[PDB]
């Protein structure tokens, strides 16, 4: 999670993170690509039948 | 704010006890997580959000 | 909430993710090691 990692328990960083744009939209959708592929990797090796 | 310990979080009682030369407590992140209480002699854990 | 997250008026059939858990701020407390060994001012206003 972006906001509560780089700025723990500080509500002023929520204002400064949104004006950097779609960095955290990209980073969350990047790591979700790994987080759905690992389900696909285990289903690929074991579930041929 | 425990004599300059700036931060926001909820407060619980910690079962562990400090030595008389100890006042603070760190972690892997090197930040305050459980400290001795200032005006009373028991150890309080700062549970985060 | 997930429509706000996806920046669109329509979402698709699936699991998404929103903002994580955080307890909103309510108040502020201050405390300090209690008062001991006070300065001798009683002598300097009640001097004989
Ligand atoms: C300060 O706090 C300590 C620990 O609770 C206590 O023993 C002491 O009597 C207190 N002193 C005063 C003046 O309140
Ligand atoms: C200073 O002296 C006056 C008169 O004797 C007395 O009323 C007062 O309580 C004294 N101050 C303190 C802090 O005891």
């Amino acid at each position: 999670d972006c906001t509560m990692y780089i700025c723990g328990d500080s509500t002023e960083c929520s204002n400064l993170l949104l004006q950097y744009g779609s960095f955290c939209t990209q980073l969350k959708r990047a790591l979700t690509g790994i987080a759905v592929e690992q389900d696909k990797n285990t289903q690929e090796v074991f579930a041929q039948v | 704010n425990f004599n300059g310990l700036k931060g926001t979080g909820v407060l619980t009682e910690s079962n562990k006890k400090f030595l008389p030369f100890q006042q603070f407590g760190r972690d892997i992140a090197d930040t305050t997580d459980a400290v001795r209480d200032p005006q009373t002699l028991e150890i309080l854990d700062i549970t985060p959000c | 909430e997930t429509k706000c997250t996806l920046k669109s008026f329509t979402v698709e059939k699936g699991i998404y993710q929103t903002s994580n858990f955080r307890v909103q701020p309510t108040e502020s407390i201050v405390r300090f090691p209690n008062i001991t060994n006070l300065c001798p001012f009683d002598e300097v206003f009640n001097a004989t």
